[PDB]
């Protein structure tokens, strides 16, 4: 996974949204 | 390594209603959650057996979060752990440990993975569990704040990794407290 050293091109983000189920 | 998604963005929610986060900024704040988790338990853990005790109760909890936590977030840290566990004697009705304690962050799973972290006989505390999910909470709303005020600032709608990035560099405690925390693993 992507962990805290990430943290130090961030902007490069294509990640879809993080939702939750409306039901 | 466990799964706190659903928590973080319920903290989200209250602090950035109409702002949201991308997937790969979640996977970022999971780590920040586990880690200093782990760092906490892990001290915690340790100065229940320097003291001679046989249960990690909320007093090691807060003794580790002022060893790890820095300045001002360990006084601040240490205010929430304490008015959650008062919040949470105070009212008992509410079914859920997480309601009582007026927490998002889930305090029943929190008491079972500090478990693991206890090693010999020793006992894990109810009140530990809560002060420790309320400090984590309050570490992640104040991430939240700055990542969704960063995004806010420039004029965008969604939370991504840039703005976790500008939101803990730019802030010299937890940028010093997520340093410290990745030397740590």
């Amino acid at each position: 996974s992507v962990g805290l050293s990430a943290l130090f091109d961030l902007d490069l983000d294509d990640s879809e949204d993080f939702t939750v189920n409306s039901s | 390594k466990e799964t706190y998604s659903s928590y973080i963005y319920k903290v989200l929610k209250q602090t950035h209603p109409d702002t949201g986060i991308s997937q790969k900024s979640m996977s970022i704040l999971n780590s920040f959650v586990n880690d200093i988790f782990e760092r906490i338990a892990t001290e915690a853990s340790k100065l229940a057996a320097y003291n001679k005790k046989s249960t990690i109760s909320a007093r090691e909890i807060q003794t580790a979060v002022r060893l790890i936590l820095p300045g001002e977030l360990a006084k601040h840290a240490v205010s929430e752990g304490t008015r959650a566990v008062t919040k949470y004697s105070s009212s008992t009705q509410a079914q859920s440990s997480s309601a009582r304690a007026g927490l998002q962050f889930p305090v029943g799973r929190i008491k079972r993975y500090l478990k693991r972290h206890a090693t010999g006989r020793t006992r894990v505390g109810s009140k530990a569990a809560i002060y420790l999910t309320a400090v984590l909470e309050y570490l992640t709303a104040e991430v939240l704040e700055l990542a969704g005020n960063a995004a806010k600032d420039l004029k965008v709608k969604r939370i991504t990794p840039r703005h976790l990035q500008l939101a803990i560099r730019g802030d010299d405690e937890l940028d010093s407290l997520i340093r410290a925390t990745i030397a740590s693993g």
